[PDB]
């Protein structure tokens, strides 16, 4: 129910949340701390009442409406501003990320070396997931280890230097290039080259798809839950359309579900169970919690 | 607003209705629907509803204009179900005269028509897995063969016919009758003398012409089909064992099968029991409208079950032939006896279904836009046209039309088209045509400002982009094809062509057999279709293949609007003339749009029209009408109308308008002056000379002509060339030559070798920037490419000058301050005059255009020099190509189109250039001292040698070109070419082209092909490779050597 | 596909209901007794939901809502508020959807501009300046409302809002400001209660009153909350992002972008429905027509673009 | 029961159909190919019905339009008259309903001044004096038709009506009335024109006209037509009983009753639907609703019992 502890936020699936006796009862067909830190997730087969939201309300409970297992996030309650200009009087507890996000952003120095250490986190992700995890591995997800080791050498040596965004965005392209082709050698899938805006109908492209809508929920929850916007990216253009929920979706996306996607595509699973193993794997490793750290540690390590 | 929606949709229209206005409205009643709505939101809902409509739907949408008056907005589907207030009935209860004819002859020869493919070579041929061997004789000529042997020579039309409606005859005795082309003595052919009864010759035809015409060689024309030979029908040089193979039966002819049979004797049968059906033998097989309409349904059929898989509920399970194999695979797929009859079941069903598709077909109606009257005293013949199309709509339809659109350039003459057309439909069914543009290629852009100005959205227009494309894979492709077995599955119209419509295609009448979203569907779907004059030629210019049945088929189905109809090249003239006789054949009616219309090129199209129509009303419509077309003549000034029957009163008519139109434009104001320059007499040399020339003719130009705001000096103006190369040479010596003093000048370089998006961005771009209006400066200084050009140099004076190719002339709207131009012909000169100040008013009475006194062509030397676009031909020579001499001094005071409408008398037609286009004119269209009446005066519409004694577009031969990215990576671009359905790999016949920049010129109005491309596959929503596929063709002649690329400069022939 | 989110026209408040999908529509079903019945609700043509007292929502139902781009909004009945936390007042919980990526230029201005004072109080400035011209456009230049029975004094307007702009004009902080906000919306209701001769109005807090304009006043609030929210979602401006009512309300920048059209058009049609004798139905639908006759999303809209832009 | 006959709405111009009785309900039938289509005609909401070219009608139909007091009349298609007896033309053929019997003091008060010749001068001088002041009205005074488009030069309108109201004061007898009738409406057919920016227009008569003002003009007389008959078969007069225009047509009070409205109601929609693009049947509704907003058959029963009475 837990997804993320260091966020304090629950997950609720399969319940109707009603008001009896003043007390919020999720009347299923739970002890919860309701407090300002609580924000519920409510999921598949969930119903909440007027009342339900006064008292939640008057608590401080963020409350969303997620998909199911917790990805996409349909819609959620929106997060106030601590700053000390404004004075808002409730029981909520306001962030304070978005300042240090605004006040780092306009920069380009420190967008720069903000994006440099978001690469920095994917990459070390990625090492960790296919060398120093072998789960995937064991399952049937058998890599050339060193080569990998050495492409992810290169795509460091790469990413250390070289400012200018473009630069970076063409090394995270070099580095996703040899990584699928390196995936496909692993997996002994053979030839693939991905389809650009899903149009692929093999089963790695359709399941690269899926596991990218997943990645992109999540972040959206992320970013929700921290309160910063999604206009304000910081690897993908000024000008891309919820640039940030990608930025914060790349951590993830190439470390968890390619691997997922191509020993699905090997088994010839179903879709459905796909996105379950996706979803099964992403709980494993702690995604949404990491990514929160990271979007914290970002922000704290330039003021 | 408050809308309220009412819904009269049944069984699966009735779902999807409710689906889409469940989330638009509230539910006031069972059907009933009312919500408050914006107008942006009700097109939004209209277009949702127009897309996914059947042919059960029926939705009406209200509207409350004043208290107490409800007013009917649309109505989307079925609009029969309600009156014209919106109304509903309380209780519902319960013209083709030669239908029944052209369905039995049809099916006859469907059963007939691959009866050829019994051959032990064919039949060796499909199983015949390794290499492929060319089959010695064509399956329609032996099917045609076997027909003549059943008939029996000399045969009465009734003896035939009721052999094969006795069911109990198995004499296969009739074998041993026939003859063998591959035996010596050479036999006679099958139409000759009496070797076939008049109707099994018609049927003959039928069978030998449902795949390719019968081109042949050589009173001749007058005799057809009787002069039709072996030779004729393909055949090939090969050995005797193979030219005999081709006649030896071992598995019997489709005669022992009891279905074919039964359904053989069925038809004949019928065709005995029909009264007088065997009268009208003779009559029935010179008649081009049934021949063409039984061979378009007998083709379209064919085309339709050759691709459909095997069926074992028809025919004889255990037949020992073959009809074709799977592409697929190769195996064996169809046996003879159920292509056979399926052939048949389906040319039946399309016989049936041909009388409804003027109904069932999707039409435009209750547009306000053709309706609403102007307010401006400028656009005022707009509403003079709309009433006189209006006072003849009745008579129109009973007789025909034939139109001519004879007002000025910068009119507005596009909406006067639209309206007279719309004017001329029944206001309760609505009306349906087609804009056939007189240009080789159609882009993207002059499709979106066809629908700008008719204010059209996609919904209602459809724009078929690119051109067409002479027959390419005619040798590769069709070996496959015939390997398969199965030479009618190519498709109906070309692969590179797509039609941007969307409309309603879901349950359109003739979905079965063209597809769904196949680009045949979407071109007779669109009630109105912009297209090119070149699309519409393979209806009657098509010899081989099926490429003649979606133009067909359109053609019968709408009216039609020929834009800048004279522009055609004088060789191209005949079939232009065909076209038009076909129009007229098939109900359509023509409308000529051009203001230089010549009389005799009016005077012939007027009689090819009329001859059509004749026809036509022979097989539709109350018998007994007389045949006078209701002429119609429209302009800037007025509007009028009559009925001729002959040429000699419709001449007469057009004298007098032309007359009356000439003194109403002798007492116009001049707006244009024209002054002959005389130039200096290889490439590297000439082009610099003239540019350096084109400095101080620039410079003394924006002198006389600019505009002044704030201190600085803006003027726009055209270079015209002739060619392509010449043009790009000039551009390069331009551009390495620099400002000629303090001048900034900005150049743009537009022709037709640019890739066609890169082309319709520099449309774009132009027809934002040079759209201009009286005291419009504080507007023009203000406009954004403008403002940075002019804010980033310190230049007051600033030249914008646009490099063209004849391309510029038609569908450019652009007002130009002067413009320098080369001579080649009359009507480039009027129509390029026509473009300098069009919007503007007030003449400085400076001169503003400027003429070359000799084109490149003639400063090289070359003889003749005006050719290539021109008149000038060896058999019509000039005596002089100096434009000192050739124009008469007049002219330049005052240029519109009276040099061209009137024709001079006595005519000098080897010292005036007009006079010259008038005699050739002349010469060709009418008699003067292989004639175009030869099309409809003899049975040459039988044959295709009048498609070839006098081609269309001939000559050159261009090859499809692209710019392709590679398919790793996206970055590095490919210099491909299109081979044969699959994009071959050339860059070692390009190479990069290096410019050199003088002081102070920059370019402006050009793309990056790059950005294009990207952004053009963003919005339609496609690969970026297919993209480039799809929209980025360039046809370049073949040239051994390769050529030069730059993005701003287009495709150089290198050398 | 779903209209443009501008150009929609419904807006929905529901009672004793619960929202659901039923076969794939989102619909809310009322109980008569012995009978259930399902109302479809059109989620392509409306900006916003807004639920009121003893209504219930499902994931699937929020899901399909949040997909055509509609907020939700948790309100109270009665023109009362959701609750009250001691000395201030929260109205409407809102339900932004977040599956849906919003434009990126206009939330960059709002950011760089939002966290200066004085940048943040000529924003304010810049925000009073466009009500007042509203209020003087739709109150004097527009005959809708004046064939409607609206015959306001004109002298007075004018004068009221002269010495409106006067004291705008010179206002030190915000506090001013709201004081001076507060000043003009008394006196446009005594104006507005003399036109319509609706006799003695004294405007009562907290959803209080009695007398019918009071009691549509507090409903009409809610309607334009709901507009503002939908702008300034549309935007991609976060709702706390306030620039002047941020010291008390949370979500403050909906009720700064409401006060643009809540003195304008609310206000004539709050007693001229009062006037007629109209139940809460037919004044709501009056002021739907009203804001869609006017473009009432689009003035806010367009009204922020303009802070934004001038904000650089 | 149905509704007064001064207070219904409908009229109904009728074409190519079959009027009769269906299962007691009179309705028409359109043949549309393969199916008949039976429409429902509204006897007790319309005032009269008018029979274009291929109409026909039942006596069972005939039957029950006589009996809510429907008038019927026989027209001509596309604005021609039924036909023309030499220099004369008669449009609409009327069947005035016989068994309702109808009110007999407004018939006494007509007969008894009727064969006065200066007493039936004295009521044409009243009825054009009717006419102009409502076409003073209609034109200038009201804003229904300004806000659709009409803008009249108002001093030309002016001067044009003091003018025909100088000349009327000073009428010898009906042929100088008739030719000041005639160039008011020639001036008023310019001052129309010109208003509507519709350019240059030339009256066409006996309907020969191309261009939709003519075409309109000609189908509105009919509507006029249609009303007036409707006033005079209610307040008991007979049609015959004309004062102005009984030299040279038929049942001449129907025209002299429609000439109240005719320049002053169908004049200016004529022009205005024809710069909108609409069909006939469009003019037709718009005509329509202009004749029940103002009230044109009440001002025709009013204006005939006004002229009885001052008979006297």
């Amino acid at each position: 129910i837990l997804h993320s502890k260091r966020a304090n936020l629950y997950y609720l699936q399969h319940c109707r949340v009603l008001v009896n006796g003043g007390r919020v009862e999720y009347v299923t067909d739970w002890n919860i701390p309701i407090a300002n830190t609580t924000s519920l997730l409510l999921g598949t087969g969930t119903s909440i009442t007027q009342a339900a939201m006064r008292e939640l309300a008057r608590a401080g409970v963020l409350v969303g409406f997620c998909g199911g297992g917790g990805t996409p996030l349909f819609s959620a309650n929106e997060v106030d501003v601590e700053v000390s200009w404004l004075t808002p009087q409730s029981e909520y507890r306001p962030t304070e990320y978005l300042q240090r996000w605004v006040g780092f952003w306009f920069d380009e120095e420190k967008r720069l070396v903000a994006a440099r250490h978001f690469q920095r986190a994917r990459l070390e992700r990625i090492r960790h997931s296919w060398l120093e995890d072998r789960v995937l591995r064991d399952a049937g997800f058998a890599v050339d280890a060193t080569a990998l080791a050495v492409a992810v050498e290169d795509s460091a040596r790469a990413l250390e230097q070289a400012p200018n965004h473009e630069h970076l965005l063409t090394e995270e392209a070099r580095l996703s290039k040899r990584l699928f082709k390196l995936a496909a050698q692993a997996t002994r899938y053979g030839e693939f080259v991905r389809a650009k805006r899903g149009s692929g109908g093999d089963p790695a492209n359709r399941f690269l798809d899926h596991g990218n809508y997943l990645a992109y929920g999540l972040a959206a929850t992320a970013t929700w839950v921290l309160g910063i916007p999604h206009g304000l990216a910081v690897l993908h253009g000024k000008t891309r359309r919820g640039g940030l929920v990608f930025d914060v979706a790349d951590l993830i996306k190439d470390s968890l579900i390619l691997p997922q996607a191509f020993l699905s595509a090997m088994r010839g699973d179903e879709e459905q169970d796909f996105r379950q193993a996706c979803l099964d794997n992403l709980s494993r490793a702690q995604a949404l919690d990491f990514m929160i750290d990271t979007l914290k540690d970002v922000a704290q390590r330039s003021t | 607003m408050n809308i309220l929606l009412v819904s009269q949709c049944e069984k699966r229209a009735l779902s999807e209705t409710r689906r889409i206005l469940d989330q638009f409205a509230e539910r006031r009643g069972e059907r009933t629907w009312q919500t408050p709505i914006t107008q942006a939101g009700l097109d939004t809902l209209r277009r949702l509803l127009k897309k996914s409509a059947r042919r059960n739907t029926a939705v009406a949408c209200h509207w409350i204009r004043g208290r107490d008056h409800s007013e009917l907005l649309w109505i989307v589907g079925d609009a029969s179900r309600f009156n014209a207030q919106g109304a509903v009935p309380t209780n519902r209860t319960c013209d083709w005269h030669s239908a029944e004819d052209i369905r039995l002859l049809t099916v006859m020869a469907a059963l007939f028509h691959d009866i050829g493919k019994a051959s032990q070579a064919f039949q060796a041929k499909l199983r015949n897995r390794g290499k492929p061997m060319a089959d010695a004789y064509r399956h329609e000529w032996v099917s045609l063969r076997l027909f003549e042997a059943f008939v029996g020579p000399g045969s009465s039309d009734e003896d035939w016919l009721r052999r094969l409606a006795d069911k109990r005859e198995t004499g296969d005795a009739w074998l041993s009758q026939l003859a063998r082309d591959d035996r010596q003595s050479a036999p006679p052919g099958p139409f000759q003398k009496s070797r076939l009864p008049p109707l099994a010759q018609a049927v003959g035809w039928l069978i030998v012409s449902h795949h390719r015409l019968p081109n042949g060689d050589h009173a001749s024309l007058a005799r057809l089909p009787a002069p039709i030979q072996s030779q004729w029908c393909g055949a090939r040089d090969a050995d005797a064992k193979e030219k005999a193979a081709c006649w030896q039966f071992p598995h019997g002819l489709p005669f022992a099968s009891a279905h074919w049979r039964a359904r053989t004797a069925l038809c004949a049968q019928s065709m005995l029991e029909r009264p007088g059906l065997l009268a009208r033998g003779p009559a029935l097989l010179h008649d081009s409208y049934v021949m063409h309409v039984s061979r378009l349904i007998l083709m379209l059929a064919d085309h339709h079950y050759s691709s459909l898989p095997a069926d074992s509920r028809l025919g004889d399970p255990n037949f020992p032939l073959h009809a074709n194999t799977d592409r697929d695979s190769g195996k064996l797929k169809q046996r003879l006896d159920e292509h056979l009859l399926g052939v048949a079941l389906h040319s039946r069903k399309l016989a049936g279904t041909l009388p409804r598709l003027e109904r069932q077909l999707p039409r435009l109606a209750r547009h306000k836009g053709f309706t609403r009257r102007v307010e401006q005293p400028r656009f005022r013949w707009q509403d003079k046209a709309y009433d006189c199309a209006m006072a003849c709509r009745e008579q129109a339809m009973e007789h025909g039309f034939f139109g001519l659109n004879l007002a000025s350039t910068g009119c507005g003459k596009t909406l006067a088209n639209g309206r007279i057309l719309y004017a001329l439909a029944d206001p309760q069914r609505g009306a349906r045509f087609s804009i056939a543009l007189g240009l080789r290629s159609l882009t993207l852009q002059t499709g979106q400002a066809y629908r700008e100005r008719l204010g059209l959205g996609d919904d209602d227009l459809a724009i078929l982009v690119g051109g067409s494309a002479a027959r390419e894979l005619f040798e590769k492709q069709q070996e496959r094809l015939e390997r398969s077995g199965s030479e009618s599955a190519q498709e109906l119209l070309a692969e590179n062509s797509h039609v941007h419509f969307a409309g309603t295609l879901e349950d359109g009448p003739l979905r079965e057999w063209l597809g769904r979203n196949s680009a045949g569907n979407r071109l007779l779907q669109a009630p109105i279709l912009a297209c090119t004059i070149d699309h519409l030629m393979p209806a009657s210019e098509s010899l081989r293949g099926g490429h003649q049945i979606a133009p067909l088929l359109r053609l019968m189905t709408s009216d039609l609007v020929l834009d800048e109809v004279d522009d055609f090249d004088i060789d191209d003239l005949p079939a232009l003339s065909r076209l038009v006789h076909w129009a007229g054949l098939f109900g359509s009616r023509v409308l000529l749009s051009s203001a230089t219309l010549p009389p005799a090129l009016v005077q012939g199209l007027f009689e090819a029209y009329r001859s059509g129509r004749e026809i036509f009303q022979r097989h539709r419509g109350a018998p007994g009408r007389a045949t006078e077309i209701r002429c119609a003549w429209f302009d800037e000034f007025s509007s009028q109308s009559s009925a001729h029957g002959a040429v000699t009163s419709f001449s007469e008519a057009h004298a007098t308008f032309v007359a009356q139109r000439l003194a109403k434009l002798e007492q116009l104001p001049p707006r244009r002056q024209a002054q002959l320059c005389t130039v200096h007499a290889a490439r590297p040399a000439l082009c610099r000379e003239l540019a350096g020339q084109m400095n101080t003719w620039m410079a003394d130009l924006h002198r006389c002509h600019h505009t002044e705001h704030q201190g600085r000096r803006i003027s726009f103006g055209l270079l015209r060339l002739a060619n392509i190369e010449p043009l790009i040479e000039l551009a390069q010596a331009i551009l390495a030559q620099g400002a000629p003093e303090g001048l900034h000048v900005h150049l743009c370089v537009y022709h037709s070798r640019h890739p066609l998006l890169v082309r319709s961005a520099i449309e774009r771009q132009l027809d934002e920037l040079l759209k201009r209006s009286d005291d419009d400066a504080a507007a023009l200084f203000a406009r954004p490419t403008l403002a940075k050009a002019l804010q980033a140099s310190t230049e007051r004076d600033h030249l914008f000058v646009v490099l063209a190719s004849p391309v510029a002339e038609v569908g450019r709207d652009h007002d130009y301050d002067w413009a320098i131009v080369e001579p080649s012909s009359m009507r480039s000169i009027i129509q390029l005059a026509g473009r300098i100040r069009r919007h503007r008013s007030g003449f400085s009475g400076e001169a503003n255009l400027y003429l070359l006194s000799r084109n490149i062509r003639s400063l090289e030397g070359q003889n003749p020099a005006f050719q290539r676009p021109g008149f000038e031909t060896p058999d019509f020579p000039l005596d002089s190509h100096d434009l000192h001499d050739l124009l008469d001094p007049a002219l330049l005071a005052r240029i519109d189109a009276s040099p061209r409408i009137v024709e001079p008398f006595p005519l000098f037609p080897r010292s005036r250039l007009v006079d010259l286009e008038h005699r050739r004119l002349r010469a060709l269209m009418l008699a003067d001292d292989l004639g175009v009446p030869l099309w409809w005066q003899t049975p040459a519409s039988l044959s295709g040698a009048l498609q070839t004694s006098q081609p269309f577009r001939a000559g050159a031969k261009e090859r499809c070109y692209a710019l392709l990215p590679d398919e790793d990576d996206e970055e590095r671009l490919h210099f491909s070419r299109y081979e044969e359905g699959t994009w071959s790999n050339q860059d070692n016949l390009l190479r990069n082209l290096d410019l050199t920049y003088g002081p102070r010129i920059q370019t402006w109005g050009t793309v990056n092909y790059r950005e294009e491309l990207v952004a053009m596959a963003g919005r339609e929503d496609l690969d970026l490779r297919q993209c480039a596929m799809r929209y980025g063709e360039v046809r370049l002649r073949e040239n051994t050597q390769g050529w030069s690329y730059h993005p701003y400069l287009g495709f150089k022939k290198y050398n």
